[PDB]
């Protein structure tokens, strides 16, 4: 099978800039390459075929190039509506295969997260499990680290996180982390802390509560 | 306007069967090659197969010939994917697409996609727990509150606040698959700290697969 490799999963860019997304095939696929745009909660839209030709309706600022193994989608004068994921496909042989995609995000100024911790509710504890939630709100860039400490002891393996897509209005991200414990374990500790490190913070920020207070 | 309207899918047992449908409008369906593609969670798109206008050619990705039968009924402008002997790996979003056969197997129009989950587990509605605003919330500043939508199966849930009247400052996070095999997600909102004594905040949670509907009041704790 032919593997289509997109060398960067993520690219930061700005309105008005030129952006180039690359795609490399594991063996030659002549000019039988297509490009697609896809936004969150939408299906793909076709942009380019035969490596350099536009589908009808596609704006002229999208161009494509390459033949053999190395392909490029170039967006000139990037527009805000062009913020999306972009992925290639080869149709030179079977099976048809797709690149994994390159997602564009919009540069903005650094913004430190606003951090909040939430103890488990009394209702939940009746279930036998406790969830502790830490929210990091409206920060940029997307990179952030959240550590859980229970009675000051760093936790590992018992948390999961989830991150929103970049906000279309203010270009920030938000992130939740959930620590899962049994109720019996929850009740055996005093201090629950979420410790956050991010480029916008000169030192880590800790939010904490003592169980029961 | 070209549209490919998908239907079918949902939650099926391993070894089960499921037929997806894709209805075409705004094109002369009987002149078009059609394709099926899928995306598993966290993965790239993967082609399943294609069928030509009169059904005399049907090509499949080789790893998948056993599990999938593609067919079409031109009089209905409809394309089908029959799935059989499915396993958990076949959990994915399934797309139909038309093929740009004037030049090649590029996909010029895409359906909206159909979610399929393969699992032995039963449907399960979520529990909804408050994420109560901190009592220390900055005096005259901004407070955060939310709802934890825990332990449902399959996807999806929806969350609104105050029956859709509250939208600013809302972040509803992507679901996470827990090690229990059940999903969970949180929805949060930031609001003025001064409003916690006056405004009521209610998260409206729906889980259509289990017919679960929860309107959970989120209050400061005492």
């Amino acid at each position: 099978d032919i593997v289509m490799t997109q060398s960067q999963r993520f690219m930061t860019t700005s309105v008005g800039d030129r952006v180039s997304v690359t795609c490399k095939a594991s063996q030659s696929v002549d000019s039988n390459v297509a490009w697609y745009q896809q936004k969150p909660r939408q299906s793909p839209k076709a942009l380019i075929f035969s490596a350099s030709l536009r589908f009808s309706g596609v704006p002229a600022r999208f161009t494509g190039s390459g033949s053999g193994t190395d392909f490029t989608l170039t967006i000139s004068n990037l527009q805000s509506e062009d913020l999306a994921e972009y992925f290639c496909q080869q149709y030179n042989n079977y099976p048809l295969t797709f690149g994994a995609g390159t997602k564009l995000e919009l540069k903005r100024t650094v913004a430190a997260p606003s951090v909040f911790i939430f103890p488990p509710s009394d209702e939940q504890l009746k279930s036998g499990t406790a969830s502790v939630v830490c929210l990091l709100n409206n920060f940029y860039p997307r990179e952030a680290k959240v550590q859980w400490k229970v009675d000051n002891a760093l936790q590992s393996g018992n948390s999961q996180e989830s991150v929103t897509e970049q906000d279309s209005k203010d270009s920030t991200y938000s992130l939740s982390s959930t620590l899962t414990l049994s109720k019996a374990d929850y009740e055996k500790h005093k201090v629950y802390a979420c410790e956050v490190t991010h480029q916008g913070l000169s030192s880590p920020v800790t939010k904490s509560f003592n169980r029961g207070e | 306007q070209v549209q490919l309207q998908q239907s079918g899918g949902g939650l099926v047992q391993p070894g089960g069967s499921l037929k997806l449908s894709c209805a075409a409008s705004g094109i002369d369906f009987s002149r078009y090659w059609m394709s099926w593609v899928r995306r598993a969670p966290g993965k790239g798109l993967e082609w399943i197969g294609e069928i030509n206008p009169d059904s005399s050619t049907i090509n499949y990705a080789p790893s998948l010939k056993d599990k999938f039968i593609i067919s079409r009924d031109n009089a209905k402008n409809t394309l089908y994917l029959q799935m059989s002997k499915v396993r958990s790996e076949d959990t994915a979003l399934y797309y139909c697409a038309s093929l740009y056969y004037d030049y090649g197997d590029a996909m010029d129009y895409w359906g909206q996609g159909t979610s399929v989950t393969v699992s032995s587990a039963s449907t399960k509605g979520p529990s909804v727990f408050p994420l109560a605003p901190s009592s220390k919330s900055t005096s005259g500043g901004t407070a955060a509150l939310g709802c934890l939508v825990k332990d449902y199966f399959p996807e999806p849930v929806t969350v609104s606040w105050n029956s859709g009247a509250l939208t600013s400052g809302v972040h509803t996070f992507p679901a996470v698959l827990q090690s229990s095999g059940l999903y969970s997600l949180s929805s949060v909102v930031t609001v003025p700290s001064s409003s916690l004594g006056t405004q009521t905040y209610i998260c409206n949670v729906n889980h259509k697969p289990s017919n679960t509907k929860v309107d959970k009041r989120v209050e400061p704790k005492s």
